[PDB]
RNA sequence: AGAGUGUAGCUUAAAAGCACCCAACUUACACUUAGGAGAUUCAAUUGACGCUCUGA
């Protein structure tokens, strides 16, 4: 029922969501965020974290993104969050590690598409 | 202050022979030849080898080996010029063919009175002389030959100033195009050095620091 | 460092085989080159 | 005249049937992977070496021009002057067998 | 009637005479990174944010 | 707006340069445009060495105007690659040329010829 | 002998981020994608290990 910021049509990304999944792939680390429109990071999962980093071979590969997708999805089911928006750039859309990340999220339990606002 | 005005030069030989490969470069080169073959597209040499013996099997059922054999024996005809005139000599330090795959540097004994120093070859300049022309005069003076070198610019390369009367020492860098180095068994003490003997022949701080502008590769 | 620009491969894809045929122009100077029909040595008269 | 030679020859179309077979094993691609990994190691160490040489020699020549400037204020003006002998500058690549 | 800016203007310190000597954004992603960093900084104009807003561990971890 | 202190906060055309002899005047000296021809009997060593030159030049902050190639010749075939360069220093002429000298693979020659 | 000292290239980063390299698309570059390598000199804020500058 709550408002989404409907506007922002000339600017990337759109602010029309309640929760956004924002992947930050650095040189060394894959990072995954779940945010509000406020910018309040609700649920994160980075490989800069000893609980997940030590079970990985390399913190940047497709295995790192499937791992951070399983871990992020399990962390978000227990936060009462079931609907994100993931809006990628058209090269990051067609990357293998984000297709593997999205398949990890959808198989985890999270639908990557928000329901409409009830007016 | 009376400055003892000193110019010099650091002479270079470009290697005519290429360096040998790393064994890791051997495995990578072999791998690139394999995967290079794997993506090629029907060379006529095998079209004149593969289907031709199929058609000869069809004719016998009812020459590429000579080309390869002639190429093999003609490969056995011309012996290669050996890349190592380096270990057989082992003491021809004055000769220009001491090494072939590395750079070679001219390096001359000088006997002074207060000193007695093995020195990268110098000259004495005049304020009327150009520093590049100081090094050009340095070329055909000390060796007494008919070489052909080549400079690059009036930019210097390495400066070292020692006193005991002020002084300064300027190090340029030349490059041998060719050489008509006549009578290589000179009375002078020029020695060609790869890199390692420069830390052997040259001890002090004005001479153990030449290799930081010697093109080491 | 005379081996950096040597570890190559044909960067095209519509290319046939090439073979490491040693070439001499006139001077007894052998260079490894790739040419059609696997020759071993060359000399230009 | 804009005539180049990147145009592909027409014969490379029809008989493309000599090698459709590309099969390998596990350990062949493992050793191929170790060659790419350790070869990027080797090449990275190489450009660390060359970057060290450009840094060392470039600071060497800048320190040299500073000392030549402060010990001769009429020679660093001509040390910057360029040579007209570097228009037709050439060097052929190295060989194997000396003549 | 120009009035002078209150704080420092953006795009001031990078504004040089030789832009072709300045290395550029080769991508879209780097501009998105720097651009989000400039979004999060406190500014002096009116912005959207005003209105809508030990050693053994590294030892065993490195060996681990 | 023209009277507000944030006037011209959104302007950008001074930040894009949306648009030959040598410059050797009195102290700051630099070559004009150049040409570096690479001739070889190999497409591979000439193309790949032109790559190594071009990535050196981008790794040493040099304007590289073009990197085109010249047509071949019926002879064996001789291949050429032209990698243009504009603007060097006194030290950087020497230090820049010594690496191109000291990195040639096999029999491929150079040229520091200029334009026209 | 003294002085300045000190995280991988750079950091008023605290084991990070940019830098960097190979492979692929590109003539090539660039983008992008797949990978790779990385470090807080050694002991108790302090001394001693390595570098730079000034000395003989």
């Amino acid at each position: 029922v709550a408002r989404k910021e409907r506007g922002w049509r000339t600017v990337f990304p759109s602010r029309e969501f309640w929760h956004r999944l924002r992947v930050i792939r650095t040189q060394h680390h894959v990072e995954a965020l779940v945010e509000h429109q406020n910018g309040k990071v609700v649920v994160s999962a980075s490989t800069r974290e000893w609980a997940i980093k030590k079970h990985l071979y390399s913190t940047r590969n497709v295995v790192a993104c499937e791992s951070i997708g399983r871990v992020l999805a399990q962390r978000c089911l227990e936060a009462g969050i079931n609907f994100m928006v993931y809006q990628p750039t058209p090269w990051e859309a067609a990357s293998d590690s984000m297709k593997r990340l999205q398949s990890a999220m959808t198989e985890g339990g999270v639908v990557l598409r928000e329901p409409q606002r009830i007016y | 202050s009376p400055w003892r005005l000193l110019g010099a030069l650091c002479l270079q030989r470009p290697p005519v022979v290429s360096k040998p490969l790393t064994p890791l470069q051997e495995e990578m080169a072999s791998l690139l030849q394999q995967i290079e073959i794997e993506r090629s597209l029907y060379s006529d040499h095998e079209l004149r080898a593969l289907d031709e013996n199929q058609r000869l099997a069809k004719k016998k059922a009812d020459l590429a080996q000579d080309l390869e054999d002639m190429w093999e024996q003609k490969f056995l005809q011309f012996k290669l010029g050996a890349r190592i005139t380096e270990a057989d000599e082992k003491n021809d330090r004055t000769s220009l063919n001491r090494k072939l795959d590395r750079n070679l540097v001219l390096l001359v004994r000088e006997k002074f009175g207060d000193q007695d120093v093995w020195i990268l070859p110098q000259a004495e300049w005049q304020p009327g002389e150009t520093l590049r022309g100081t090094a050009e005069r340095t070329l055909a003076t000390l060796s007494e030959n008919n070489m052909e070198a080549k400079f690059l610019g009036n930019a210097p390369c390495g400066h070292y100033t020692f006193k005991f009367l002020g002084a300064k020492v300027f190090f340029f860098k030349a490059l041998l195009l060719t050489g008509d180095f006549s009578q290589a068994g000179n009375k002078g003490h020029h020695v060609w050095v790869t890199k390692d003997e420069l830390g052997d022949y040259l001890k002090p701080k004005y001479l153990a620091q030449v290799r930081r502008f010697v093109s080491d590769l | 460092d005379s081996s950096r620009a040597s570890l190559t491969r044909v960067h095209r894809q519509a290319y046939a085989r090439l073979y490491p045929v040693l070439l001499v122009k006139q001077d007894g100077s052998t260079i490894h080159i790739r040419y059609r029909e696997p020759r071993r040595m060359l000399a230009m008269p | 005249i804009p005539i180049e030679d990147f145009i592909t020859p027409l014969k490379f179309l029809d008989k493309a049937r000599e090698r459709p077979q590309v099969e390998l094993t596990f350990e062949e691609t493992e050793r191929r992977a170790l060659l790419l990994k350790k070869w990027s190691l080797y090449k990275q160490q190489e450009r660390k070496m060359e970057r060290d040489t450009i840094r060392a020699m470039l600071e060497a020549q800048q320190e040299a021009l500073e000392e030549l400037q402060l010990e001769s204020p009429k020679l660093h003006a001509e040390a910057i002057k360029r040579d007209p002998n570097l228009f037709p500058f050439e060097k052929e690549g190295p060989h194997y067998t000396p003549p | 009637r120009r009035t002078p800016p209150l704080g420092p203007m953006p795009n001031s310190d990078i504004d040089l005479s030789n832009l072709e000597r300045l290395e550029k954004y080769r991508s879209f992603d780097r501009y998105r990174r720097r651009a989000e960093q400039e979004a999060q900084a406190p500014h002096w104009w009116r912005t959207y944010r005003e209105y809508f807003g030990r050693t053994q561990q590294l030892l065993e971890r490195k060996q681990a | 707006y023209k009277t507000k202190p944030t006037h011209g906060i959104g302007k950008y055309k001074h930040l894009i340069k949306a648009e030959v002899r040598a410059i050797n005047l009195g102290t700051d000296y630099e070559y004009g445009v150049l040409n570096i021809h690479l001739t070889a009997y190999d497409m591979t060593l000439a193309e790949s060495y032109a790559q190594y030159v071009h990535n050196l030049c981008n790794s040493l902050s040099i304007k590289v105007e073009e990197s085109y190639a010249m047509p071949t010749k019926t002879i064996l075939t001789t291949h050429e690659r032209v990698v243009q360069i504009s603007g060097l220093s006194a030290t950087f002429a020497e230090i820049f040329l010594e690496i191109i000298q000291s990195s040639l693979p096999e029999g491929v020659r150079l040229s520091v010829k200029e334009h026209t």
